[PDB]
RNA sequence: AGGAUGCCCCCUCCCGAAGGAAACCCCGGUGACGGGGGAGUACGAGGGAGGGGGUCCAGGGUCUGCCCUUACGUCUAGAAA
RNA sequence: GCGGGGGCGGUGGGGUAAGCCUCCGCUCCGAGACGGGAACAACCGAGACCGGGGUUAAGGCCCCCAAGUGCGGGCUUAGUGUCAAUCUAAAAGGGCGUCCCCCGCCCAAGACAGCCGAGGCGGGGGGCCCCGAAGAUGUACAGGGACUAAGCCCGCCGCCGAGACCCCGGCCCGCGGGCCGUUGGCCCG
């Protein structure tokens, strides 16, 4: 089963930003979540996304619900995932 | 309606050890051990998430409708029977009722046999399942014991069903002009714990 | 009588001018207003229930009469004639025709089939529109359950679907 | 510099993404505003729920104001019934007029595409000036009735007001030449 | 050894043989992919193994009754061997018949395509003994397992409509289990 | 994410006040159109939205909306 | 009795109607995808020029594959009937 | 030629009804190719000189079969159903089966169910489905495979697809003009 949780690093599999990495920062409902690249980092804008269009990775950072990009970027440093985000899958 | 999230807790009693094993994507095998024995139950193809928390069994459903939500109360009820089954046991009591022909109930090995029901020459023979003990108390009372309440109640129901005639053999329940008719049989009268 | 499905639909113009119709049948409904009809006593009643047509169609005179009997009998038994006012609101003006071979009904009726097909009178019906009130009841709010039951029984006798509307006067 | 891009309508499919792209290539940083519940694009400024005392903060913070006015503005200027109900102007008209006039007063940059120039013309902000508009008969007439000189160029700049005929038929070079012009 | 791979629907080879492991696949959905592969690659051979693990969605009683009606009520009154239907029951023959229904009828290309398909129950020993056996899956044809969903396997269907034949095959699996396990 | 209180009525005489969780009013309205369209066979033209307003989670009436607000994870 | 100054392949070159992409960069959308650039480009019915290689080409008999396809004459509103 | 016919509309008028009889009007078949509709004169699209290129229409895009196992939300568990008509179906009535909307009343934690502690009781309506639902050569018929979506509802994106539309080449025609001693021939617009 697919599990999407706040802080999880995910990969987008649909849309122009396909193959890019992103961080889940909020939950809208059972079907949509909010992800942020951060944009300056991986090229993913801060938008809602349907769960069907993302796949979870094995990496997770710790943040609060609705975390800002700077808070996300800082948490990406305490985990050392900065170069993990710039890599494009497939 | 629709349920975003719902949780139920079943407290494990003292002396009872509970193991939960995932035998499939949505299948569970729950093993319960107590002073009186070990029960094994399968919950297959189920939406209820089953987990242990420091001496409780936690049951959860996510994104559930009424159909899935209704299974939380069911699994809690089943688990509670398992806990009482290994600590107190289950005893189902049956009463033998006859009008003219006295029934002769005896237990021979793992066979329960009822003779002379309504004066029939045929003998009702039932196979006693493993884990069930049957004792005949006097001529009127039968007792079925065990740790699996489902198994024990089902066998007690089978004894009662064996004495209920169907089709063209069914006797009239009421007598002439409305009195009691030929009402002979073995009736489950209640249940209680062994301890 | 034919099955009522044969005359349910509105398939032509109304046929009501009895001065041009030979042998138009007499109306076989004895009363149309039942219960307490005097306007002074109706002031005690404060509720109104209506059996309202849901489709357009033709209701035969005998179905209106059957519906009137079952509902009025029920109200007389359970509510009491002093405690309600029931009115059959539509009148069977339309005359129904049938093309059957018959004796003592004119020489043209002796020709078989569709030759000279214009039928002889066979009965009466009311032509109703959607939303039209078929039955109208005035009652006291304590008898709401009984009035709804009476109108449910009336509806089971009628050839078109209906619905019950309850409103204050 | 920062530009505020009011997305009134999206019925013109490519109007907003194209306008934003040109402004970004023109060096601006674009903040998106929305004043109606029918617009589907992401935005950071909610002109529907933004209090009026916060308006003076908005004029100071932005150097340009662009209006993605699709067919909603077109049928409001003409006072005509649109063929679709969704093309009705379902925004606060008084606030919109207040925004345009105030940005114009502080001599900030105004980008008016398609039928927006006729809306600015009806506000009296282009009297005696040169402007272009979506060149249909009725819109050209409205410009002339408001004492505006119609010019048949794709992009026309009148000293702080840039008007374009149709952002979807405007090349990047033409738009950037007018952005870099002097006014 | 056995190597599991995901079949690339655009990188099918033009020659040779691919082996598809049918376990967990929906029968009609896998048949659709198999039928298209055989027609679009007229030189490729397709082997399907584990055909008894194919899944048919729906209630078990509903699926079994459907098969019972097919094998019982569908017949001819003319010469049965010369003119009548001959309904398969075994999972490998059942699945091959399903693919036949998705191929062109009464033409050589439809016939040639079916002759290029082989279906097996479980994995044949000669395939197992290979130094490197590549088994493909078709994820779009795989069953997405959800709670309270009803489905059956083609093996359970076969057991319902031919118990003695299923028992022999089941016993054969037991007899050769040790040698199959060795390989 | 916010709870939006949507007040509306239909050409078929039905009235409704519902609470829908969404990112923006546009997302909440899309859910209203698709769900009402599904559950009552109502075309979008037959639905008239009269009022959309944010309601704070403390004062909402729907436990569905409240529970979505505090969600930390989802499962598919 | 027809062409063999043919036909076929390859390569190169020129022109080219209607129409007309892609990689990739940028803007939007949950998304299927849209838009600016790349680009009226690569290409495109056909029309011209040359070079290398081969041997028959057209036409005919019959068979196979793929696609299409309901004997004829007649009265009739209506014919495979 | 003075036999007409199909679709749609006048509750046309008649008739229990009819692929029924008898009027009025637009269109189509007869006398009209071709794409779609499973097949099918007249339903949808559309009007065909010949060859070639391109783009669309109706309709379709899991396989048969060219193009999506296309996107978001919701519903159905009955293989219900499987994108208008010809064409193979269904009613009155019953069902909180399930999803949903509204109203009235009780509970201010002393409500409903048998002290406990949080929601509860009734009415009206809507969606899908279930029962009502029974036939004769051969399978859940209405194209087949099969599908739990490849079904249904609210919306959306792209693509495929005619002889139509666009383009090139060839041909023919009507009309007009011109040339040639012409019961005719040739050229141009
Ligand atoms: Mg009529
Ligand atoms: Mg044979
Ligand atoms: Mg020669
Ligand atoms: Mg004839
Ligand atoms: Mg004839
Ligand atoms: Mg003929
Ligand atoms: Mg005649
Ligand atoms: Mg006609
Ligand atoms: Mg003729
Ligand atoms: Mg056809
Ligand atoms: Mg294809
Ligand atoms: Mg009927
Ligand atoms: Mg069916």
């Amino acid at each position: 089963v697919k599990v999407i949780d706040v802080g999880r690093v995910v990969v987008k599999v649909l849309g122009r930003e396909a193959g890019r990495k992103a961080v889940v920062v909020d939950i809208v409902d059972e079907n949509y979540v909010v992800i942020t690249g951060p944009k300056s980092l991986s090229g993913v804008r801060r938008r809602r996304v349907n769960i069907n269009h993302i796949e979870p990775t094995d990496k997770k950072i710790e943040i609060k619900k609705g975390a800002s990009d700077e808070e996300v970027l800082k948490a990406l440093e305490a985990a050392g995932l900065v170069e993990y985000m710039k890599e494009r899958v497939k | 309606m629709h349920v975003v999230y719902a949780v139920e807790e079943v407290p494990i009693p003292d002396g009872v050890k509970v193991a939960i094993e995932k035998t499939g994507p949505f299948d569970y095998v729950v093993k319960v051990k107590g002073p009186l024995g070990e029960l094994v139950k399968e919950f297959k193809n189920t939406p209820v998430i089953m987990s242990l928390s420091d001496g409780k069994v936690v049951l959860e459903v996510l994104n559930a409708k009424k159909r899935e939500y209704a299974l939380l109360g069911t699994y809690k009820g089943i688990l509670k029977n398992m806990f009482l089954g290994v600590t107190k046991g289950w005893r189902y009591k049956l009463k033998v009722i006859y009008t003219h022909f006295p029934m002769l109930v005896k237990v021979q090995g793992n066979q329960l046999t009822i003779e002379n029901f309504l004066g029939r020459k045929s003998k009702i023979v039932l196979e006693i399942p493993k884990g069930v003990k049957v004792e005949v108390k006097g001529k009127e009372d039968i007792v079925v014991e065990g740790i699996d309440r489902e198994l024990v109640s089902q066998f007690a129901a089978a004894i009662q069903a064996a004495t209920e005639l169907r089709g063209e053999e069914k006797p009239s329940p009421h007598g002439r002009e409305g009195g009691l008719g030929v009402v002979d049989g073995i009736y489950v009268v209640g249940y209680e714990h062994v301890k | 009588a034919r099955p009522a499905r044969c005359y349910r639909r509105i398939k032509g113009p109304p046929y009501t001018r009895e001065e041009y119709i030979h042998g138009a049948p007499m109306i076989q409904i004895p009363k149309f207003d039942m219960g307490t009809t005097s306007a002074a006593a109706r002031a005690a009643f404060t509720m109104v229930a209506k059996l309202v047509a849901e489709e357009r169609g033709q209701i035969r005179m005998q179905a209106l009469e059957a519906a009137r009997q079952i509902s009025s009998k029920y109200l007389t038994k359970y509510v009491g004639d002093a405690n309600y006012y029931l009115r059959l609101n539509v009148v069977p003006h339309h005359v129904l025709r049938e093309n059957r071979m018959l004796a003592m009904a004119g020489a043209d009726r002796l020709q078989e089939g569709m030759r000279l097909a214009f039928g002889s009178p066979a009965g009466r019906a009311a032509r109703v529109e959607p939303g039209q009130v078929i039955f109208y009841v005035e009652f006291k709010p304590e008898h709401l359950a009984h009035v709804k039951e009476a109108l449910r029984r009336a509806a089971s006798k009628l050839p078109i679907p209906t619905r019950i509307v309850v409103e204050p006067k | 510099p920062k530009a505020l891009l009011y997305v009134i309508d999206t019925a013109k499919r490519d109007e907003y993404p194209t306008l934003k792209n040109f402004l970004v290539k023109g060096g601006y940083e674009v903040d998106v505003a929305v004043g109606s519940r029918d617009v589907n694009v992401n935005y950071t400024v909610d002109l529907m729920t933004l209090p009026s005392d916060k308006l003076p903060t908005l004029f100071e913070e932005y150097d340009a104001f662009a209006l993605a006015g699709g067919f909603k503005i077109y049928y409001h200027v003409l006072q005509k019934k649109p063929p679709l109900k969704i093309w009705d102007l379902n925004i606060d008209k008084e606030r919109l007029a207040q925004l345009v006039v105030e940005f114009n007063r502080r001599r900030k940059l105004l980008i008016a595409p398609m039928a927006v120039p006729a809306y600015v013309a009806q506000l009296g902000l282009l009297s005696g000036r040169h402007a272009t508009v979506y060149p249909v008969t009725e819109l050209i007439k409205i410009l002339r009735d408001n004492k505006v000189n119609f010019v048949n160029k794709q992009v026309v700049r009148s000293e702080n007001i840039i008007t374009v005929k149709d952002i979807t038929t405007t090349s990047e070079k033409e738009f950037l030449a007018a952005l870099r012009e002097k006014g | 050894m056995i190597v599991k791979k995901v079949l690339d629907l655009s990188q099918i080879p033009e020659k040779g043989e691919i082996v598809i492991d049918a376990e967990g696949h929906i029968m009609g959905r896998l048949a659709s992919y198999v039928a298209k592969i055989l027609l679009s690659k007229p030189e490729l051979r397709v082997v399907v193994v584990n055909a008894e693990k194919l899944v048919v969605t729906g209630d078990r009683k509903m699926v079994v009754e459907w098969f019972m009606r097919k094998i019982s009520e569908w017949r001819t009154h003319y010469n049965p061997e010369k003119a009548g239907p001959k309904i398969p029951r075994r999972p490998d023959r059942v699945f091959k018949r399903v693919v036949r229904g998705m191929l062109p009828k009464k033409v050589e290309s439809g016939r040639d395509a079916l002759k290029r398909l082989r279906v097996y129950m479980s994995i044949p020993l000669d395939f197992i003994q290979r130094r490197r056996l590549v088994l493909y899956e078709v994820p779009a044809a795989k069953l997405r397992v959800r709670p309270l969903m009803q489905f059956v396997t083609l093996e359970e269907v076969w057991r319902s409509i031919d118990p003695a034949a299923w028992e022999k095959w089941n016993k054969a699996k037991e007899v050769w289990a040790k040698k199959i396990k060795q390989a | 994410p916010k709870i939006y209180r949507v007040v509306g009525d239909t050409s078929t005489g039905m009235k409704f006040v519902v609470e829908v969780v969404g990112e923006r009013p546009y997302d909440a309205l899309e859910k209203v159109y698709s769900v009402l369209g599904s559950r009552h066979k109502l075309k979008r033209t037959q639905i008239r939205i009269r009022e959309v307003s944010v309601v704070e989670p403390s004062s909402a009436k729907s436990n569905e909306a409240k529970m979505l607000m505090v969600l930390e994870k989802v499962v598919r």
